[PDB]
């Protein structure tokens, strides 16, 4: 009926992460490669993507456990489930009156269609924008949202993880501090764990078809050249 | 091999 | 005492190669990650370079016999010369007034200054830039501009060259027009043919020098990951 | 190897 206190340190410690990460001033977004509006946006989402995932690392670096593990795992989390942080992460800039993500000035507003003239398609930002609605919707509170993307991070079940039974624990151990805190905290949430847990199942579906639609653009050199290479690391499939 | 992975992993 | 007609066959093809791939505009450059004046100005140089590289691999198609020759030998010759044919062309930017390369507006004017925060040391930037202004008082035709950066893309003394006698046979070719060039075109140019020689010679310690600095870059990943995908190739030690 | 300069090379 309360949460112990060490399931209040890792919160403590998870949103002090996720503040150290995330800039909401979004001041760092004018070094990128100016967005255009074939794939005219592809260099400024390329450097917003590959921007995004240094955040998720650093974020990661923070999750207690997480730098215990081997370097081969932390390598193997961050390259199945980078996509799905960043996915999580942005619905901070995503507004529900724009149908877009709102990243300050109007030349970092992101419509559907500028995604479309980063090589993508509606048949990842169709089911995309539908979740950045619908998790929009449930109001997380601060806490559950820096939760889910440590649980996101810290899932055993991806491929290449060798330390199975590790991670597990851990992630178990940040499941059982969410489903307290819901309870505890987040007044008339009883149905909002398992909300929460579905979109988890959400985001592997927009993952498979993300990489699905990667994978198009970096068989052909003329598009993979506009990539970062840190991008080109951690979506590529070269294994550990 | 993941030679920018490694280095920002520290 | 005349040029003959294959001869200016040559310059045409080889004026208009550059006309094509030499914007003098320099409205591209926006669309580079922006200028920061620790290596605050590597992003948007790297760009440029980047940028330039595209160029020079344009440029090289347009020359009469490049496209004739092995895929690998068109690889050996972009990647042991690209570096030359950049430091040849920028002297088309290169003012003797500001001892800088003025690229259109003053964000996309470069010190000595800006270059050491890419990475580079006066033990490079120093002989660049007095090779730049010894270039820029030889005060080349077009003709013979263009003319040196075929030579010097054509030389068959490159690492990772196959076909020595057609390489050095297409060189040996453009020597004779540029000759006869200055010869018959230029006035007061007695001794021009062997300045020009001697910029070559140059420009092979520049390459030297600069290929050592970027090894460092190179080694470093958070440096590394700064560059372009066709920058690490292209710059890379990768062999065909 | 060499994946974008043979596409540029055509
Ligand atoms: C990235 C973030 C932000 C927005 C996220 C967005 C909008 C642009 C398109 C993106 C990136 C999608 C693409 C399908 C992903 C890709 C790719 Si790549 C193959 C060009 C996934 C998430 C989308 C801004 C801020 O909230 C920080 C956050 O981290
Ligand atoms: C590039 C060009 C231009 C200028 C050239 C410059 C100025 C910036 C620094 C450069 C690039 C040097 C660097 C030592 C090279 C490098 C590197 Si990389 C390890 C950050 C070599 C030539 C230098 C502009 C225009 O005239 C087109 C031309 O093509």
């Amino acid at each position: 009926h309360m949460l112990s206190d060490e399931q209040m340190q890792i919160i403590n410690s998870l949103v002090e992460a996720h503040h150290k990460t995330y800039d909401d001033s979004y001041s760092d977004f004018v070094r990128f490669r100016p967005p255009v509006r074939r794939l005219s946006m592809l260099p400024h989402l390329a450097d917003l993507v590959s921007y995004s995932i240094q955040k998720v690392i650093g974020f990661a670096k923070m999750i207690p456990g997480f730098r215990d593990l081997t370097a081969e795992d932390q390598i193997a989390l961050l390259k199945s489930s980078a996509i799905e942080i960043i996915m999580l992460r942005s619905n901070q800039s995503f507004s529900l009156e724009d149908m877009s993500w709102s990243c300050g000035g109007p030349d970092f507003k992101y419509c559907i269609n500028d995604v479309t003239k980063a090589g993508h398609t509606l048949e990842l930002l169709e089911p995309l924008v539908k979740f950045q609605v619908g998790l929009k919707k449930l109001k997380l509170h601060e806490e559950e949202h820096v939760l889910l993307m440590a649980i996101c991070l810290l899932s055993p079940d991806r491929p290449g993880v060798q330390d199975h039974v590790r991670i597990e624990a851990l992630q178990d151990r940040l499941c059982d501090v969410l489903q307290a805190y819901i309870r505890i905290q987040h007044p008339g949430g009883r149905l909002l764990y398992a909300k929460m847990i579905q979109k988890l199942a959400d985001l592997r579906s927009l993952n498979e078809e993300h990489s699905k639609q990667y994978r198009s653009l970096s068989f052909q050199p003329e598009h993979s050249m506009q990539l970062t290479p840190l991008v080109l690391e951690v979506f590529g499939s070269e294994v550990s | 091999k993941h030679k920018i992975l490694h280095r920002l992993l520290q």
